[PDB]
């Protein structure tokens, strides 16, 4: 492979070097080999690199993952968008996968939750306990027909008397 | 036929109706000929649909001759055989031929292709697709609108319209 | 030779189709004079069926249609009115001809109806109009529909005066040849050569006819096109000539209104 | 079936089939119930007795 | 309904016929064609949403796509083909011609401008009047490879004041481009001003081509006799070195590639071979044509095709492949009953050497069936997968706000990010834009 | 069925007439006049015989929409010079070349 | 060095160059200590967050890092004095349009930014051709990518189809 | 929990906030609401609400409310409009 | 109203996948370091290799009567009339055009570019002694 | 009732019984009757294997 | 070779020429062509029958048709087809049709609908 | 299933020209270009109106009729 | 009870002169009439339009007020 | 799910799409049978008091 190592006098060259490429994922035991460069090694997959490195470094991975997914068909997708997606995928300390058993298991809305999944289930749950749902998400607003607090309605409009006596 | 009525042809290319011109405003060739349907060059290219143009020219051949022209595949006609057999009856190698404006009258860069090709109508015409309610019939069950064009049905505002409403912000 | 204006040249004549050049013309005058003989002459033909027993194998509809497609004779067209201005209920003898068609099947084979078959019971006060168009050596004419042993058909059809705009059925006028500059001399267009422009394009028959051949010459960029060969092929409703004429009659009548609308507009501002 | 050996119209032939009132271009081969015409898909299943070897998981 | 683009506020207008019309820019976002799409349409019922669509929903505020950065409707289908015709140095329009297309543009000062040519006969560029078209106060400049202030191949771009100066417009420039000429007005002048330079440049161009004219035929896609050769000597090539790689490995004088067995590097090297092959023909084909043939127009246009139709139309169609390999054993040890068994030369194992305007024999006509096939079942299932997969994005993501403390909150409140997008800017009003300290060399720098 | 009736496009409706002029304030002495019921073949010979005259500056007709058959024509002429005249002058050397071809047609086919 | 930032300063320049004609030959009016007086004007005038506390200061400081750095590239004062040769009232009208253009680019609280998000990162889900294979490159070790590759992705999948590891 | 000096809020008004005061002056104009500025022979209640934002005419309140529960109070005229 | 004059023997004549225009390059027979690089329309200039055009860049193209005005800009250009009169007579090919680019090659040679709705000429000269006069909006009359 | 409903089997447990054996004769044009006349469909209900053109 | 295919196959001329999934298009789509689906209409009480006025024999015809009967019974018509960018109307996949042969019977069609 | 009384393209007549061509057919054994000229359709849009026309109507002849 | 219902009519004057339809809404000065062989209803004066027999026969003006019958 | 974040709406329509280049970017063109079908109400005001007569 080439890395652009920045050349001695100022400007940037390519350095050809020696790439190891693995078929396996153990990269527990192949860090302490020595001869390599630990500070370097990567790895694609992103569910054991907390493993041995920090929730933040599974963040990253994660993110570069999705980015080289979406490297082929040509198309560019701003870096908010993706950065937003796996800081929702990782607000925790792990994983939380896109799915019934992922982000839907959280202390959000019973309402909210059970649109998406199978919905009888976690009513039931909610008839079991006794937890309140303080509806300020979408779904909620949705199923009650009110105006939800996004976009337009994220604020209140109010009438002032000492306006209205001002003009005339 | 009218405009939004669907039409294909016999290779797989589809179309409705956009717009519809008398004789006077459709382009005319040296001899008067006016064509009875258009359709976009862009449509080619991306299709691959050769035999759509081979077909063209062997139906002008056929016309022009008189005989019944074989497209069956795999056999041995070929293109140079109908741009000889065009060329022989005076018209043009490849079937182009030069058109006049029309609205004009002026002389047209660029020719034309030019020839028969067999078309079929499609079964979708707009007559039966057209459809609109306000404060129609009512539900039973849930007293939501009816389901359907023949019943004076109403559109389902799905969950995608949700969200794209959504994020547009649009809350009222 | 009549002042300076558009000069005319007849190369071949006949029944049915008239070939001349114009000269001394420009472009726009040719194409709207070629655009009014296609889509502006008046002439004859039947509008409204009423049908009375219909017991052949075709529809009501196509009977319909077919009868309105059938050409008339429309020489004597100026003496017949339009419908929508005449001061009628439906259609009189002065704005309108009344044609009855009957059909019966007595041999055992096959009874072809025609075109000829139709009868008139209005009455034409002397005009030449109604008549159908039989270009035929057998004299039939157009043929309308078939029926075998058994099957009546009895219908009473209306004729009233419309124009080609309105439906195409009121169409004097087939084909129209239009063409100008044989030669690319004006560089009106550019040619698709492969090869060789010459030998893929063939040559127009009208390139012997005047327009000698170009030279290595620099091009002229001070000509304008001023010749045009022209071929008008008639239905059968009128004449070729009257076709021409009524054309030039009718584009002059246009202009002449909105003459007449100017100076209406400007002594009502006034 | 139409069309069959219990047909009418096996041996028709053209003016028979006119007659009846009866498509000579019409092939045959469904069923008329409750005076609609009811068409057999063929339908397609895995040979017998045929010793088939396949790996799993 | 994908993105929030396939939504939009539009203006009523009264057609007199049973179909909906709109304008050949919009179809672009929409994602939608004329062969018989079917469309809903909503009404609102009240000021506040008439007025909340009016402002917020609008077609002209939604040029800027913010999911790419770039904007999301620009020039296409003959539009552009049309642009980039009119364009050209050798186009010239005369006094007639000129003084309708001026009228044509709406919104025009009523000031004819000087022609380009003005001793032998008075003759306007056609870069004159697109300039007209383009309003006033916007500068634009883009260098294409060897591309000068004098640039004899009439590349690149450069516009002052809102004139064409050189250049050659094409889907680079009145496209989808970051930056293009459609971005650059938006964000300079209103959305207002994007959508009457839009409809301008239609009008216009739209008018120019109606009596200009242009057309596709069967001799497009027709070589001439030495190019017909070269490609067959290329296949010809291509299939010798495939038959001495095949005498090479059955003689187990052919070392393996270390991480695979020899079938892999054998098949590798095939469809290598096989593909390279392909290419050049499809080159060699592309050189060949003129520059007047209509799917070379087009091409350059970028309106329609590519270089991988022209080769497969003209040249050779490529290697057949099912799952990524070549066309497996169906049969016993054979691909078809009409072949040997233990074949692996490339006709056999589905290479089609023809092309669509020679046509095709029936193996290799059985092979592209398969392929289509292949593609179509790829496709079927790809779609529904995808949309169950945004599906769950959605839901995901479903309650993710920007508060007035410039924190993205869920609807419990938990802060995900401190800051919305780590800069608190929007997305539809970021440019690309290079970076001069972090390049070059130190003496550079320090110069 | 909103197909529009086939008179319409040639028939002048109630409460509508044939000429309408709009004075052009983009340029000093330019008007629009507004044509109905005509589609391009009165449009093309009237911008044709008015770019022929000399005391005209500019000359331009189209057609919005295909729909309805009506276009604009736009005429520009110099200081001291009403377009009126310009047109009147036009229509004027248009019935007269077509009066002379009509003759010359007529005594052509009459040998 | 090409990368998406708010403002476009050269389309300013270029905007300001064109208006207010420059000579290209009388001497310019600036001075160096007006040129870096407004340039650190320009930079603390940039407001993203309008706090008080030391948290939101620092907050806002280093939120803006990139475009200051590419500010103080282009807004040097040999680049000024050199080649985008302007005057005073140039200067301060590229200085102000600058200020502007970036207070105008700062997100509308209120967005949906989760939605934007997921249509953004679903629609070249949808547009992608087929990718169940052909992603192989000097090895054909047929690596997973595209639609599976995403699907996998976003289940957080335990057993990958094609697990690889890189070591430098 | 109405702070004025802490106000850390941006003075700009947001398209949300603009659309929202538009709409609701519209439809108190529509529905016979008295107006405060002249029409110049207007007949447009969006218009009309439009033509009072641009002289900053609007007697409205935006109550902005932050995620925990506080708010401040922002006036129509004193919110500077630039989109 | 004149502001160059040359004589400017012209080889090396080749347009390059065009066949309407063509690109020029001349060189001045006075000057030793005078250069020409223009296009113009050979279907109305047909011009050959080694041969001599006398070029001239003029602010407008009325006589000497009326002096240089900057009022000409943008006068909606006119058919031209009979008896009108016009420095283009005395000439066989007129181009309007605009300048947009003043590059510094060498220490004395400058380079103007112009751009006639899409043709480009690039003409190189001393600083201060030629082309010390050029700024922008300026005709090309070409004579044989 | 099996030729009617298409269900292969007694009016009772049609559930677990198949769909779709028996279908409408499609009379819109003689070549669409001719391919429904000669038609065969495998029951298999997510797989591309089945779906292939096999050799 | 060309017996391989099926019925809504053997129509296509020149299948050999084009891409496969255009084939397979052409074949879900032939089925939905309006034609003279039978001789025996005029006798028969269907829900639903949609009929040609003029049916025409292709120009191209196959070999392989003739024992379809696809000549007795055609299923389109032969139109005059120019390729070109006119008025600009006919973008993406619309066309445009004369008006003129509309009016004189082109591809104008009968409903029969029974209660 | 009946020829049609106009050509679709120009609007020339051809309802006349069925039993001549078939007459010229099955008597003088004409091909069908020889015919199709001696009948006077120049242009191949009048041809084609004839040369793929399909009479339809005596089938529907053959059953009997009320 | 208004007479002009349900009977065969014929349009007079305008542009769909000599048409045959049959009445069907009555909405003050102004009858919505339908068209025999055009699929469209249009809406004209009621004393415009002359009145004819179900079965067929002599046509007569809006003087049916006086003959509470048809024809 | 089919009830409550989807449901039928009133007051809308469907039909086939076509190109118009003569239209405007932000412009539909509506058939008149649609327009005829689909109402707003609008509330009378003395500036429409006029044009809503017309219209009633
Ligand atoms: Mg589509
Ligand atoms: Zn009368
Ligand atoms: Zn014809």
């Amino acid at each position: 492979y080439d890395r652009k190592v920045p050349s001695p006098t100022g400007e940037y060259v390519k350095e050809p070097e020696w790439v190891l490429e693995t078929d396996g994922v153990n990269l527990s035991e192949v860090m302490t080999v020595p001869g390599i460069d630990p500070t370097r090694i990567y790895t694609n997959s992103f569910i054991d690199i907390m493993e041995v490195l920090g929730i933040e470094a599974g963040r990253a991975a994660l993110y570069k993952e999705v980015y080289n997914v979406i490297a082929s068909d040509g198309s560019y997708v701003n870096y908010r968008h993706m950065a937003l997606l796996v800081d929702v995928m990782t607000t925790q300390g792990g994983l939380t996968s896109v799915t019934r058993h992922g982000f839907n298991r959280s202390n959000t809305g019973a309402l909210m939750r059970c649109s998406f999944e199978e919905t009888v289930e976690i009513l039931f749950e909610a008839g079991a306990s006794a937890e309140l749902d303080d509806c300020r998400g979408v779904s909620e607003n949705v199923i009650l027909g009110q105006m939800a607090p996004i976009g337009t309605g994220a604020f209140d409009v109010m009438i002032d008397e000492e306006s209205l006596v001002k003009y005339m | 036929p009218q405009i939004g009525d669907k039409f294909a042809s016999r290779h797989g290319q589809k179309g409705t109706i956009g717009i519809t011109y008398r004789r006077e405003d459709m382009p005319f060739t040296a001899e008067g000929i006016v064509p009875d349907l258009i359709i976009n060059p862009h449509a080619i290219p991306s299709r691959m649909t050769v035999a759509h143009l081979i077909e063209c020219l062997l139906s002008k051949v056929a016309a022009l001759s008189g005989n019944e022209g074989d497209a069956s595949p795999f056999t041995d006609i070929t293109v140079e055989g109908i741009s000889k057999l065009l060329r022989e009856h005076g018209y043009q190698s490849r079937g182009f031929e030069v058109m006049y404006n029309g609205h004009t009258g002026k002389k047209l860069m660029a020719q034309i292709f030019f020839g028969p090709t067999y078309y079929q109508r499609l079964r979708h015409m707009v007559d039966d697709k057209i459809h609109a309610r306000a404060r129609g019939p009512m539900q039973v069950l849930t007293r939501q609108p009816v389901e359907g064009r023949s019943r004076d049905g109403g559109l389902r505002f799905g969950e995608m319209e949700r969200d794209c409403m959504i994020a547009h912000g649009a809350a009222s | 030779m009549s002042e300076e204006g558009p000069q005319v040249k007849i190369r071949e004549a006949s029944k049915d189709n008239v070939d001349f050049i114009l000269s001394n013309v420009d472009l726009a005058m040719a194409n709207s004079l070629r655009r009014v003989m296609i889509a502006e002459i008046p002439t004859l033909a039947i509008d409204s069926v009423e049908v009375e027993t219909n017991t052949t194998v075709l529809a009501d509809e196509f009977i319909a249609h077919r009868l309105g497609l059938i050409p008339l004779q429309s020489m004597d067209i100026e003496q017949l009115e339009y419908s929508r201005d005449c001061f009628c209920e439906d259609h009189c003898d002065k704005c309108s001809v009344v044609l009855t068609l009957q059909a019966f099947g007595e041999s055992e084979s096959t009874t072809n109806v025609y075109s000829k078959d139709l009868v008139i019971v209005s009455n034409l006060m002397g005009r030449n109009i109604g008549h159908p168009i039989i270009q035929d050596k057998e004299g039939n004419g157009v043929l309308i529909c078939k029926l075998r042993k058994g099957q009546e058909l009895k219908l009473t059809c209306v004729a009233k005066k419309g124009i080609a705009k309105e439906h195409a059925k009121w169409g004097p006028a087939a084909a129209i040849e239009f063409e100008y500059d044989p030669w690319n001399k004006l560089k009106h267009t550019d040619y698709w050569y492969e090869q060789d422009s010459a030998k893929e394009w063939p040559q127009s028959k009208n390139c012997e006819y005047e327009d000698p051949p170009n030279e290595g010459d620099p091009f002229d960029y001070k000509a304008q096109a001023d010749t045009f060969y022209m071929n008008v092929e008639s239905v059968g409703s009128i004449p070729v000539d009257q076709v021409v004429v009524r054309g030039i009659d009718t584009l002059q009548k246009k202009v002449a209104s909105i003459l007449l609308a100017l100076t209406q507009m400007d002594q009502d501002k006034v | 079936m139409l069309r069959s050996k219990n047909c009418y119209l096996s041996e028709a032939t053209e003016s028979d089939l006119y007659k009846l009132k009866e498509c000579p271009f019409d092939m045959g081969g469904y069923f008329i119930i409750n005076g609609s015409e009811k068409v057999l898909i063929a339908q397609e299943r895995s040979a017998g007795n045929i010793v088939q070897v396949f790996k799993k998981a | 309904s994908l993105h929030k683009m396939s939504m939009m506020a539009h203006r009523v207008k009264v057609i007199p016929y049973s179909t909906f019309r709109l304008n050949l820019s919009v179809t672009s976002p929409y994602n939608a064609d004329f062969d018989g799409d079917e469309m809903n349409l909503h009404v609102p019922q009240s000021e506040e949403t008439r007025a909340e669509l009016s402002q917020l929903c609008a077609v002209p505020l939604q040029i800027v796509s913010p999911q790419s950065n770039k904007p999301c409707m620009g020039i296409v289908q003959d539009t552009l083909c049309g642009i980039r015709k009119l364009t050209l140095r050798d186009t010239f329009i005369e006094l007639d011609q000129v003084l309708n297309m001026l009228y044509w543009v709406p919104d025009w000062d009523g000031v004819i401008p000087t022609p380009a040519i003005i001793k032998p006969k008075p003759l306007w560029s056609g870069k004159q009047i697109l300039s007209v078209a383009i309003p006033n106060g916007i500068h634009l400049q883009r260098f294409d490879e060897g591309t000068t202030l004098l640039s004899p191949k009439d590349n690149g771009m450069l516009i002052i004041d809102g004139q064409i100066i050189f250049g050659v417009v094409e889907k680079k420039t009145v496209g989808s481009s970051n930056g293009g000429l459609i971005h650059v007005v938006t964000r300079e002048k209103g959305p207002q001003v994007c959508a009457k330079l839009f409809g301008n440049i239609q009008k216009v161009v739209n008018f120019w081509l109606l009596h200009n004219g242009f057309s596709t035929g069967i001799g497009d896609t027709i070589a001439d006799g030495p190019t017909m050769r070269e490609i067959t000597e290329t296949i010809a090539e291509a299939k010798k070195k495939v038959l001495d790689v095949t005498k090479e490995a059955q003689a187990n004088l052919l070392t393996a590639k270390h991480g695979m067995t020899l079938r892999e590097s054998f098949e590798d090297n095939v469809v290598r071979f096989l593909n390279e092959a392909r290419d050049k023909a499809g080159r060699l084909a592309e050189v060949n044509l003129k520059d007047l043939n209509n799917v070379k127009q087009m091409v350059m246009a970028g309106s329609k095709g590519s270089f991988i139709n022209i080769a497969q139309m003209s040249a050779c169609v490529g290697q057949q492949s099912v799952e990524g390999k070549r066309i497996a054993f169906g049969f016993v040890d054979r691909t078809l009953p009409h072949f040997s068994k233990d074949d692996y030369s490339p006709e056999s194992k589905g290479f089609v050497e023809n092309s669509y305007l020679r046509g095709l024999t029936p193996q290799e006509f059985f092979f592209h069936a398969m392929g289509g096939r292949e593609g179509l079942i790829d496709t079927a299932v790809k779609t529904a997968e995808t949309g169950y997969i945004q599906r769950r994005l959605v839901k995901a993501l479903e309650d993710i706000m920007v508060h007035y403390d410039n924190t993205t909150r869920n609807s419990l409140g938990n802060v995900i990010q401190f800051i919305y997008g780590e800069d608190g800017m929007d997305a539809a009003h970021i440019e690309k834009q290079s970076l001069d300290t972090i390049g070059g060399s130190d003496a550079a720098f320090e110069k | 069925m909103n197909a529009p009736d086939r008179f319409e496009l040639f028939l002048l409706g109630e409460g509508e007439s044939k000429l309408k002029i709009d004075p052009d304030t983009k340029a000093p002495n330019a008007v629009v006049i507004t044509f109905e019921k005509e589609d391009h073949t009165l449009g093309n010979l009237i911008r044709a015989e008015l770019l022929n005259d000399r005391k005209v500056l500019f000359a331009a007709y189209k057609v919005e929409h295909p729909f309805f058959a009506r276009f604009k024509l736009r005429i520009q002429t110099t200081e001291g010079y009403d377009p009126k005249d310009a047109l009147k002058n036009a229509c004027n050397s248009i019935i007269n070349k077509l009066g002379a071809l009509k003759t010359n047609f007529e005594t052509e086919w009459n040998l | 060095a090409n990368w998406p930032l708010p403002v476009n300063i050269r389309r300013i320049i270029q905007n300001a160059q064109q208006t207010f004609h420059i000579d290209h030959t009388k001497p310019s009016d600036l001075t160096i200590k007006d040129i870096v007086l407004g340039v650190k004007d320009l930079q603390e005038n940039l407001l993203v967050l309008r706090g008080k506390n030391e948290i939101i200061q620092n907050a806002q400081r280093d939120a803006v890092t990139l475009f200051c750095c590419l500010l103080r590239s282009r807004l040097a004062t040999r680049r000024v004095l050199q080649e985008y040769r302007l005057t005073k009232q140039a200067f301060d009208w590229v200085l102000s349009n600058i200020e502007a253009q970036f207070l105008r680019s700062v997100v509308h609280p209120g967005e949906m930014v989760g939605v934007l998000a997921a249509q953004s990162i679903g629609e070249p889900a949808t547009q992608m051709t087929l990718n169940t294979f052909h992603f192989a490159g000097v090895a054909s070790k047929k690596v997973t990518s595209g639609v599976p590759r995403l699907k996998e992705i976003l289940n957080v999948a335990k057993n990958m189809k094609t697990p690889s590891l890189t070591v430098y | 929990a109405i702070p004025k000096d802490q106000r850390a809020t941006t003075p700009y008004m947001t398209k949300y906030e603009r659309a929202r005061i538009l709409g609701t002056r519209a439809l108190q104009i529509s529905m016979n609401a008295p107006v405060f500025v002249d029409l110049e022979g207007e007949t447009d209640p969006l218009r009309i609400a439009m033509k009072e934002l641009a002289e900053k005419k609007i007697p409205l309140v935006i109550r902005r409310y932050l995620p925990d529960g506080s708010f401040e109070d922002w006036s129509v005229e004193e919110l500077i409009v630039d989109l | 109203n004149t502001l160059f004059d040359d004589i400017f023997q012209v080889s090396e004549v080749d347009p390059g996948r065009y066949n309407k225009v063509c690109r020029i390059e001349a060189a001045s027979t006075t000057q030793d370091q005078c250069k020409l690089t223009l296009d113009i329309n050979v279907e109305l200039f047909p011009v050959a290799a080694q041969d001599s055009l006398t070029v001239t860049i003029a602010s407008s193209l009325n006589l000497e009567d009326t002096p240089a005005n900057d009022s000409s800009a943008t006068r909606s250009w006119r058919p031209p009339q009979a008896g009108d009169r016009s420095l283009a007579d005395d000439y066989d090919y007129v181009m309007y055009g605009t300048a947009y680019k003043f590059e510094e090659v060498s220490k004395d040679l400058i380079a103007v570019y112009y751009s006639f709705g899409g043709l480009l000429m690039r003409l190189e000269g001393n600083y201060r002694n030629l082309n010390n006069l050029k700024q922008e909006n300026a005709y090309l009359l070409i004579r044989r | 009732y099996a030729l009617a409903t298409g269900n292969w089997g007694e009016q009772k447990k049609a559930m677990s019984s198949r769909a779709g054996v028996s279908q409408v004769l499609n009379r819109y044009t003689y070549s669409s009757t001719l391919s429904h006349l000669r038609r065969t469909n495998t029951p298999i209900g997510k797989l591309a294997k089945p779906r292939q053109l096999h050799n | 070779p060309s017996m391989i295919l099926g019925v809504a196959a053997s129509i296509i001329p020149f299948p050999d020429h084009n891409q496969s999934p255009r084939n397979t298009y052409q074949s879900a789509m032939g089925k939905q062509a309006m034609g003279v689906f039978l001789t025996n209409y005029n006798v028969r009480m269907d829900t639903m029958a949609n009929i040609l006025y003029y049916p025409q024999k292709p120009l191209g015809t196959t070999r392989a048709m003739e024992y379809l009967k696809f000549r007795e019974l055609p299923a389109g018509q032969n139109a005059i087809v120019a390729i070109a960018c006119y008025s600009g109307y006919n973008q993406e996949d619309s066309m445009i049709m004369n008006q003129s042969s509309i009016d004189r019977g082109l591809f104008r069609s009968l409903f029969f609908r029974s209660y | 299933m009946i020829v049609p009384v106009r050509c679709f393209s120009c609007g020339k007549v051809v309802g006349d020209k069925w039993e001549s061509y078939l007459n010229l057919l099955q008597e003088d054994e004409l091909d069908e270009g020889t015919a199709l000229s001696r009948l006077g359709l120049k242009r191949y849009c009048c041809r084609r109106m004839i040369l793929t026309h399909v009479d339809l109507i005596e089938k529907f002849l053959r059953y009997n009729p009320l | 009870r208004e007479v002009a219902l349900g009977k065969t009519v014929r349009i007079r004057s305008a542009g769909y002169k000599g048409q045959l339809g049959i009445v069907k809404d009555v909405n003050g000065d102004k009858a919505t009439v339908e068209l025999h062989s055009k699929n469209k209803h249009i809406t004209i004066d009621k004393h415009k339009l002359t009145y004819y027999n179900r079965e067929g026969g002599e046509g007569i003006t809006y003087d049916e007020l006086v003959n509470r019958r048809g024809r | 799910r089919g009830n409550l974040m989807g449901k039928r709406v009133d007051f809308s329509a469907r039909t086939v799409i076509s190109g118009d280049p003569n239209l405007e970017l932000d412009q539909v063109g509506v058939p008149k049978s649609i327009a005829k079908t689909l109402t707003y109400p609008e509330v009378v005001t003395p500036y429409n008091i006029d044009r809503l007569t017309q219209l009633v």
